[PDB]
């Protein structure tokens, strides 16, 4: 009916990646920092996996941007930062973990702008 | 288009139809290359007033999937939809 | 039925109907049914315990009023962050009813699926096809080996952690005569582009904060 | 033209015997023809 | 605006060229180096200024809708020309 | 197993339908078994729709079921519709029935023709594709191209029918019957194609149902089932045609099904070109439907909404839908799956073929190894779709 | 509503069963197949004399790509790279900066015509016409390397067939 | 008046339909007993069941039996009631009736992720 | 938990005998692929590629994992014995084009920045 | 504690510190209200407009950036009449703005042009002309292209209240408010760049990187600043293989969201 | 113009390359290559076949057919107009017409 399995679950060996890319590459786990130029913060929501940087080069023809790295542009979406780390063992990468930066909440008054004795005053609007 | 009576003849005779007049061909009953300029209308929500995109809007009005049952959280019987309705024969050519 | 030109009119009735029998559904197969929704372009979709395949569609196919003869399609979602990352849809269709149906269940790398083949014909080679580009293995089929890949593949393309492009390329040799594999290189690499935008845009869709 | 030619017919082009340089007596092809008449020859327009 | 190198090879109008060790010049030999003769930046400088008689001036390149999306420029300063953004042309407030 | 017969028609004939290597145990005359290998035209397009925008994904369609060019588009633009739940307006939706039955006349043209070739009948091709040639005109006039036009999009249309389209397709329409009557003065009642299809891939009814059979491969046995009538999608519940049902589910029965359904088209577009409507060609709502390119060089919000339009593309809400047609080869539907961003998160691609292909081994059983090629034809098989 | 396309009861009366007779000895309706053969010999050939004659086009057609420029002689192209952003090829690769007039305008553009589909989304979603898709289509190469444009080449075909192109977007703009 | 063809290839006529599918009705009301009472497919599968039981004693023209069946040919009905008990024979085995076998994982059917 | 539905194998007792006879086939097959796909190594090198196959595995304890490694390895089998295959996916093992690729600290420093 | 008090945000009960914003409290259900002048590190203006939002039996729609929550309000960030006020002050933003999204750096990253998307109206009924305004020189960091200026005054917050530098500010009344120095002025400061990354718009943009990238085409790679010892966290902007830009990267204890003109 | 519609790849002297050429059927194209008697010549016809075409990024698709096979002409288009492929004909017509076998023979 069922039986009990207790191993560490590991799958490199029928997942059918290289093993030059299982072993070499250095994953990264984080929640992407949101982009300074716009204030949403709706890309800042889950968590991504994406691999190290690796070596790109002129294609000697035209001038492109020639890679000889499969994982360039392999990006994973995770709801937690667990499901990224379970992801990333039973798959065989080693990883590292950022942990996730929240903005911290802040003191916002619209008086204090105007205010008698204290330099938060402001000189213009 | 050209050819003369008596080919017009044979070939009409050997197919058994009146080849010319419908012709496989297209001579001088097509569009002319170049037509007028087109003066294309706009669609219904080129208003100047009454135009909200709320109320319009129907990316917004969808909504996530009911739950009808979920796991965490004498009625009569009753089939997917009302059985479906026997096609009729047609009436142009019943029978090809 | 109104007068917005734009928008997708509601039909109501055949949202009542498919609630009605996602029910009938969850009553009469209690020990497999493990969610019932109606979306609201009105698709009814039963979730089920991977082991309620065979009940599931069997009951389906053959109930007086289910009668879902003809399987319209079969295949598999891969969401890598779900532990069974792999999800199993079977897309069903009623002639009699005039109605179709969506059956889903889950499995991982290292669970096995019941082959639905012994319900549909059709699933025979859709099972394939699933192994093939998922590597979702489905025990008890007739005859299960890849049906799209090259022989000697390493690896299943439709997994989300599969590159775009592979790891090994084909060309034509002339020191040995034959068409050699090798490790992949583009002279340009593919240009990924970030274009989610930053700001939400359905409210309806919005998921609780952590 | 020839108007009572059918349709893809009744166009048509003979090309020079010489074209930059380069003897075309025999050796012609369809990228001899300038862009002006490019348009009428491929019926494009209506207008030469 | 075609000027030569001191190799031989004829400069684009971005400026580019390759440099006397280059190796990737051996490509032309034999064969040529495709370079337009029309430079853009050139021949935008010919066309006169239009002098104008109010402090912002619309441009859309001509055409109507054949042209660009139409700019609202600004002429206020007297110390230079108003550009279009897109078409390059230029524009003066008229003994303003 | 008297002999194993791997016949690979890798030195493909003029057949276009793409590449098949089939492995066969001929006892004989007779085949026992038969085995498809379809890997030859598998493109991986169902991994390369994830990276792609909703609007640029359209053009991955055309090249499925490559002689449905415009059906193939508007179940991708009927899935992708429902999904955003928006409504194209009224006059789209005759122009998508009016190309949507031009595009049946061209699939069954191709399956007529090239089936007939395939059992020596070559004459019928040439004097097809002349007509054929006379519709890529009408693909070519209102997209550009002849073959993959990309002309239909959620929303709508690309662009309106340009001025003097509906006299040539109306000339083209009224001249075209009398091209299906010598068609049948050549096969119909000949003897030796009768001997070639008749009693030829019997298929029962039931056995298509539980094969996942569709479109003509159904109503051969004898099923009364067809999308456009039971589940209709466009303007065709205001349409009148009769459904052709065949009786003894043979090739034979499956030739007069697409035959007839030749003619059926040919009345459905002559009630398209009279009820056309007026109006917009696309949902005048610019979140999703490019504005006109004079709007968006005199409207800020029309540039904004043309500019983000061509770059992210408009996002899909949330959601997974199976929208299918009846395409000219069978039911021809898309699993579309929306994580709610601008980029489907899995298209999956129900193509006609792949399961009547699948089902050629259950045909094959008891025929002869000429049958074989008449049994494949009769199925209307293209490696764009069975692969994709 | 269907129709029966084969299910006729023929005829079982001497006069019928005689015509079937006749018709399987005397071959008639093989016969008849002969005579529509022989119709068509003698209808007019529908083959045109390429390259004297060529097939119909319109004014929509989608052909090799060029860069075009305003009366002025200024390139139209600002370097805005929704070309390349809509590309479901990714056939367009740009680069920018600005120009010695502080004007926005491309120091790449490269086209790789043995990637792009010819589907003219580009030219949908440019904002100033700069890139269009042209009326010639008889431009096959004997090197790979000669379909990859760069921007000379492309400027050099919106030189070489602008007179074509600009009345062929008079013709379609009123439809775009 | 018996029809000659069902319409479908591989489905022939039944001479007797009524006695037919009577023998097959009762023989499912027969296999439904076996099945606990209070499982839901029992009590469905009954009710549908003995309301078509029902017409069929009711009408004894084929065409006017088939009209208030609404199940297509004759034949067909008679298929769907062998579908039907070799159905109820295989939930005798299944037991779907059992409460839940198992509840899914937490963010099993969680969309958007 | 650690209670999962097995493949084929209930422990790992089962998955190495099915191991073994999947080796047995395979070793018994390399004669005749030789042979029928006319390559131009030698048994004992078609053999000794087989060990190397089987070999870099060994590390692998769950029984799932290695009944997946056996399925896949007959599905492998199934398409050289049917000869299904051709000489030019019997020969990609062998990776007879590749160059030789370094190992050592130095090799891979001087060349590239490759880790 | 006890200083929390309840508030309602469409019907879903949030706990608030007494002097929250409406705004604020909205973040806390995890909804974001659309913006343009508010910054949550500068001091509240409330002039956009764009963040009205309607509070159930409250006949006036009040600014969330700048109203603090009261005991018992239901916030309907979704209400008919809250779309309608976001409508209104998008289309008085976009009346003016002018179309130069193809030849403007910040297309592609623009609040303007997505919150347009999102909370604004797909056409327009601006029948007039439009407002020009001249350029500024600033120095040789920040190009400004002032005629896309929607005046929120962030720059001048900014460099007042973070930068200590009262070099800009508001001349001009009405329609025709300017942003700008008065004067043939540089605003040189070690943290000038940042106006760049706070203006919403192309108003203010890099010179150094102008024309040469779009958003959507780089590769974020977050790293760190090395042009001193504080350590700031960037994001390094790369495009085949190439250095576009720096940008900063969020870290409250280290550089909050601002780098150096060194660093920039 | 002499070119017959259906030829046996023994007896051919051209071979047209029309479509996508995926990894699966590479084999099999250069195995009809070497059986084609010389003088042999390929037509690639297509995006696909010139260089991958729009499944250029495919992991199961040749990136051009002259990785496989020499090609002698390259068709643009997506696919080309036949007129276009037809000018691609004409156009290898001509290249045979400037061969100097013979002429090069006799100077060796
Ligand atoms: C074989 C036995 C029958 C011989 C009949 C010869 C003949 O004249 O038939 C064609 C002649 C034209 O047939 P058609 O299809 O009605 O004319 C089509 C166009 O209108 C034709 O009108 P068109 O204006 O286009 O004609 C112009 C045509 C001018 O030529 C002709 O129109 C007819 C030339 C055939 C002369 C024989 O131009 C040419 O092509 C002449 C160049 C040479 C072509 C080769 C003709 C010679 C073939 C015999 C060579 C060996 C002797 O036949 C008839 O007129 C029918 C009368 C019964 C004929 C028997
Ligand atoms: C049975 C009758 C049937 C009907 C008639 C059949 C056609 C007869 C008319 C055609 C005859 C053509 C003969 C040439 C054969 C083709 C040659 C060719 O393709 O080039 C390949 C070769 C080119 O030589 P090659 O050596 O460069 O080619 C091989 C190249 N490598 C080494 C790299 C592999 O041509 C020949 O071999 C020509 C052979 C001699 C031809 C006769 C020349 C005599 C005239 C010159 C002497 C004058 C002295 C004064
Ligand atoms: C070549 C010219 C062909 C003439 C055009 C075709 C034609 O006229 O034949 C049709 C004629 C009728 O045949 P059908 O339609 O089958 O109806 C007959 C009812 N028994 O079919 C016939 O009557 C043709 C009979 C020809 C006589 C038999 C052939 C004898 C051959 C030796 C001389
Ligand atoms: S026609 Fe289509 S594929 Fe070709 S460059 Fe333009 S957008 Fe890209
Ligand atoms: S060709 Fe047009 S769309 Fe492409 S970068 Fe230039 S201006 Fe922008
Ligand atoms: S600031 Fe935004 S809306 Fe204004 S032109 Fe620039 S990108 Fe367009
Ligand atoms: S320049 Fe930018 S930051 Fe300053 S007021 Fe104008 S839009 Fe706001
Ligand atoms: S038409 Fe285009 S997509 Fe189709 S095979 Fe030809 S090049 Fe490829
Ligand atoms: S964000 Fe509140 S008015 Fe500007
Ligand atoms: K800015
Ligand atoms: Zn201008």
């Amino acid at each position: 009916q069922l039986i009990t399995v207790d191993e560490k679950l590991d799958i490199t060996t029928i997942t059918g990646v290289p093993e030059e890319h299982i072993k070499t590459r250095k994953a990264r786990i984080f929640v992407p920092a949101r982009n300074n130029m716009q204030s949403g913060v709706n890309n800042t929501k889950k968590w991504k996996m994406e691999f190290d940087t690796r070596e790109r080069w002129e294609n000697p023809l035209m001038g492109w941007a020639s890679t000889a790295d499969p994982l360039s542009n392999l990006v994973l979406t995770f709801s937690t930062k667990e499901d990224a780390v379970a992801f990333a063992e039973k798959n065989g990468w080693s990883y590292d973990v950022e942990e996730r930066k929240v903005p911290k909440p802040k003191s916002k008054s619209y008086g204090a702008n105007f205010s008698w004795n204290k330099r938060t005053r402001v000189s213009t609007k | 288009a050209s050819a003369t009576r008596f080919i017009q003849w044979l070939r009409n005779w050997a197919s058994g139809r009146d080849l010319q007049a419908k012709l496989q061909l297209r001579y001088q009953e097509i569009s002319k290359r170049t037509q007028p300029p087109p003066k294309l209308p706009v669609g219904p929500s080129h208003k100047l007033s009454n135009n909200y995109y709320c109320t319009r809007d129907g990316r917004r009005e969808a909504m996530p999937p009911s739950i009808v049952m979920s796991s965490q959280k004498e009625k009569k019987a009753v089939s997917p939809a009302p059985p479906i309705k026997r096609w009729e024969l047609s009436q142009d050519e019943p029978y090809l | 039925a109104d007068t917005r030109p734009t928008v997708r009119p509601r039909n109501d009735v055949a949202h009542k109907q498919l609630s009605a029998f996602g029910e009938y559904v969850a009553e009469i197969l209690p020990k497999y049914v493990q969610q019932v929704q109606v979306s609201c372009f009105n698709e009814l979709e039963i979730c089920i315990h991977p082991d309620g395949v065979i009940p599931v569609l069997t009951f389906l196919r053959d109930h007086s009023n289910a009668q879902f003869k003809s399987l319209a399609d079969l295949t598999a979602v891969d969401i890598p962050t779900r532990q069974n990352r792999f999800e199993i849809v079977y897309n069903l269709l009623s002639l009699r009813f005039n109605s179709r149906i969506r059956v889903k269940t889950y499995t991982d790398e290292l669970t096995p699926i019941e082959s639905s083949v012994p319900v549909y014909k059709a699933a025979n080679w859709y099972e394939r096809e699933i192994w093939d580009m998922f590597g979702v293995f489905f025990a008890n089929h007739p005859d299960l080996r890849r049906i799209l890949t090259d022989y000697g593949f390493e690896g299943h393309p439709f997994r989300k952690d599969f590159p775009l492009s592979g790891y090994v390329e084909l060309r034509y040799d002339d020191e040995v005569k034959r068409v050699v594999a090798e490790p992949v290189e583009l002279a340009q690499e593919f240009r990924k582009f970030d274009l989610n935008s930053p700001w939400e845009a359905f409210p309806a869709y919005r998921q609780p904060p952590e | 033209e020839d108007n009572k030619q059918f349709f893809g017919r009744h166009r048509w082009v003979i090309y020079t015997t010489e074209m930059n340089g380069k003897n075309t007596f025999w050796d012609v092809d369809g990228s001899m023809v300038p862009p002006e008449w490019h348009r009428w020859l491929h019926c494009m327009t209506d207008d030469p | 605006g075609v000027r030569t190198s001191p190799t031989g090879e004829k400069v684009t109008h971005t400026g580019q060229v390759y440099d006397d060790g280059d190796y990737r010049k051996v490509r032309f030999v034999g064969r040529q180096k495709e370079v337009n003769e029309n430079f853009a930046i050139d021949l935008i400088a010919e066309q006169p200024v239009s002098q104008v008689g109010s402090r912002v001036i619309s441009c859309d390149g001509g055409g109507g809708a054949l042209g660009h999306p139409r700019v609202y420029i600004n002429l206020d300063k007297e110390t230079k020309t108003g550009t279009c953004g897109y078409c390059g042309l230029q524009f003066r407030q008229q003994h303003h | 197993l008297v002999s194993n017969l791997t016949l690979n028609f890798g030195p493909q004939h003029p057949a276009a339908h793409g590449v098949l290597r089939l492995v066969m145990e001929l006892s004989g005359e007779m085949v026992r078994k038969c085995d498809p290998h379809i890997g030859l035209l598998h493109r991986g397009t169902e991994k390369l729709i994830e990276y792609k925008t909703y609007l640029q994904a359209l053009p991955y369609f055309d090249r499925l079921d490559y002689v449905s060019m415009m059906c193939n588009e508007q179940a991708y633009s009927l899935a992708v519709e429902k999904l955003l739940n928006i409504r194209p307006p009224p006059r789209a939706q005759w122009i998508r029935v009016l190309f949507g039955e031009i595009t049946r006349l061209l699939n069954h043209i191709m399956a007529v023709t090239t089936h007939a070739l395939d059992i020596g009948a070559m004459t019928p091709f040439f004097w097809m594709f002349e007509e054929r040639e006379k519709m890529f005109e009408f693909y070519e006039r209102v997209s550009g191209a002849r073959m993959h036009a990309a002309y239909v999009r959620p929303g709508g249309v690309h662009q309106d029918l340009p001025l003097g389209l509906m006299d040539d397709i109306y000339e083209f329409s009224k001249n075209f019957s009398l091209r299906i009557d010598e068609l049948e003065e050549m096969l119909t009642n000949n003897r030796i194609w009768r001997n070639r299809t008749v009693d030829i891939g019997i298929v029962t009814a039931e056995d298509a149902l539980n094969y996942g059979f569709s479109g003509v491969m159904l109503r051969g046995s004898g099923i009364q089932w067809d999308l456009r009538k039971t589940q209709p999608y466009d303007v065709y519940d205001q349409v009148e045609f009769d459904v052709p049902i065949g009786s003894r589910g043979d090739c034979y029965d499956r030739y007069l099904c697409r035959v007839e359904e030749m003619r059926q088209s040919i009345r459905i577009i002559s009630q398209c070109l009279n009820k056309m409507p007026p109006g917009e060609i696309k949902v005048d709502d610019a979140k999703v439907s490019p504005p006109k390119r004079a709007e968006m060089k005199t409207s800020m919000e029309s540039l904004i909404h043309h500019f983000k339009l061509y770059t992210e593309g408009y996002q899909v809400p949330p959601g997974a839908t199976y929208t299918a047609i009846e395409a000219p080869k069978g039911e021809f539907g898309v699993y579309l799956v929306s994580d709610g961003s601008s980029r489907p998160y899995r298209c999956k691609i129900k193509a006609p073929g792949f399961a009547h292909l699948a089902g050629l081994d259950k045909m094959s059983k008891g025929h002869m190894l000429a049958d074989v090629v008449a049994i494949i034809g009769t199925q209307d098989i293209v490696f764009g779709e069975v692969d994709r | 509503t269907y129709k029966y396309v084969n299910l006729r009861e023929p005829s079982m009366d001497m006069k019928s069963v005689t015509d079937r007779a006749a018709q399987t000895l005397l071959w008639t309706e093989l016969i008849r197949g002969l005579g529509m053969t022989l119709s068509y010999l003698f209808r007019e050939p529908a083959t045109i004399n390429y390259p004297f004659e060529k097939g119909p086009l319109s004014p929509r057609f989608r052909g090799e790509h060029a860069l075009r420029r305003y009366p002025s002689g200024e390139e139209r192209c600002i370097a805005c790279k929704l070309c390349e952003a809509v590309c479901p090829a990714q056939a367009i690769t740009i680069e920018a900066e600005p120009r010695a007039d502080g004007s926005r305008r491309t120091t790449r553009y490269d086209i790789d015509m043995t990637k792009c589909i010819y589907c003219g989304f580009c030219q949908e979603a440019c904002p100033v016409d700069a890139i269009v898709e042209g009326p010639n289509f008889e431009f096959s190469t004997e090197t790979h390397e000669e379909l990859l444009y760069n921007k000379e080449k492309l400027l050099n075909n919106g030189d070489k067939w602008e007179a074509e192109i600009a009345a062929n977007i008079q013709a379609d703009y009123l439809y775009r | 008046l018996l029809k000659k063809t069902t319409g479908l290839v591989g489905l022939a006529v039944c001479e007797t339909p009524h006695e037919r599918l009577k023998i097959l009705y009762t023989k499912i009301l027969d296999v439904l007993g076996h099945i606990p009472k209070n499982a839901a497919y029992r009590k469905y599968t009954e009710q549908i069941t003995n309301e078509k039981l029902s017409m069929v004693k009711a009408e004894p023209d084929v065409k006017k039996l088939e009209e208030r069946l609404q199940g297509g040919q004759i034949e067909e009905v008679i298929l769907q009631a062998e579908n039907e008990l070799s159905l109820a024979r295989k939930m005798i085995q299944w037991k779907p009736w059992e409460p839940l076998v198992e509840e899914p994982p937490a963010s099993q059917w969680k969309w958007p992720i | 938990s650690t209670s999962v539905k097995p493949i084929f194998s209930r422990d790992m007792n089962e998955a190495k005998r099915r191991v073994r006879e999947l080796y047995r086939a395979w070793y018994r097959e390399v004669p005749n692929t030789v042979h029928l796909f006319q390559l131009d190594i030698s048994v004992k090198q078609g053999r000794d590629k087989v060990r190397e196959m089987f070999k870099k595995n060994a590390h692998i304890t769950d029984p799932r994992v290695v009944d997946l490694l056996v399925i896949k390895g007959k599905m492998e089998l199934e398409e050289t014995i049917k000869v299904w295959k051709q000489r030019t996916h019997v020969m990609r093992f062998f990776h007879e084009t590749e160059a030789p690729r370094p190992k050592d600290f130095l090799s891979k420093f001087y060349v590239g920045h490759d880790p | 504690a006890s200083n929390l008090i309840e508030v309602f945000v469409d019907g879903q009960s949030v706990m608030v510190e007494p002097g929250t914003t409406v705004l604020q409290a909205c973040e806390k259900v995890g909804m974001q209200i659309p913006r343009f002048c508010y910054h949550e590190r500068l001091s509240v203006a409330g002039n956009c407009r764009m963040c009205l939002v309607e509070i159930e039996k409250a006949p006036k729609v009040v600014a969330a950036c700048a109203m603090p929550v009261m005991k018992g309000w239901n916030i309907l960030t979704n209400s008919e009449k809250t779309k309608k006020a976001r409508e209104g002050v998008m289309e008085f933003l976009l009346a003016n703005h002018p179309l130069d999204c193809p030849i403007c750096d910040q297309g592609g990253e623009c609040d303007l042009q997505d919150q347009s998307m999102m909370f604004g109206s797909d056409r327009s009924r601006f029948l007039e002309g439009k407002r020009a305004v001249e350029d500024k020189n600033i120095g040789p960091l920040v190009k400004t292209i002032m005629t896309r200026c929607i005046q929120c005054t962030r720059c001048i917050r900014f460099a007042s209240e973070i930068a200590g530098v009262d070099d800009l500010g508001t001349t001009g009344r009405g329609n025709d408010m300017q942003v700008g120095t008065y004067i043939e002025k540089m605003f040189m400061s070690e943290l000038s760049g940042n106006i760049i990354d706070i203006c919403p718009v192309g108003a203010l943009t890099s010179k150094p990187y102008a024309f040469t990238a779009r958003p959507w085409e780089t590769r974020k790679t977050e790293s760190i600043d090395v042009m001193d010892a504080v350590g700031s966290n960037i994001v390094v902007s790369t495009r085949t293989g190439e250095v576009m830009r720096i940008l900063p990267r969020m870290h409250e204890d280290i550089n909050e969201e601002w780098i150096s003109d060194k660093t920039r | 113009f002499g070119v017959v519609f259906r030829a046996s790849p023994r007896q051919s002297d051209v071979m047209i390359v029309a479509g996508t050429l995926t990894n699966k059927m590479a084999p099999a194209l250069r195995k009809v290559y070497d059986q084609m008697p010389e003088p042999r010549y390929v037509v690639s016809m297509g995006s696909c076949a010139n260089g991958g075409g729009y499944y250029h990024y495919s992991y199961s698709v040749v990136r051009g057919c002259d990785r496989i096979v020499p090609v002698d002409i390259y068709v643009p288009g997506c696919p080309p107009t036949a007129e276009a492929l037809l000018y691609g004909i004409l156009q290898l017509q001509k290249k045979i017409k400037r061969e100097k076998r013979l002429r090069i023979w006799y100077r060796r």
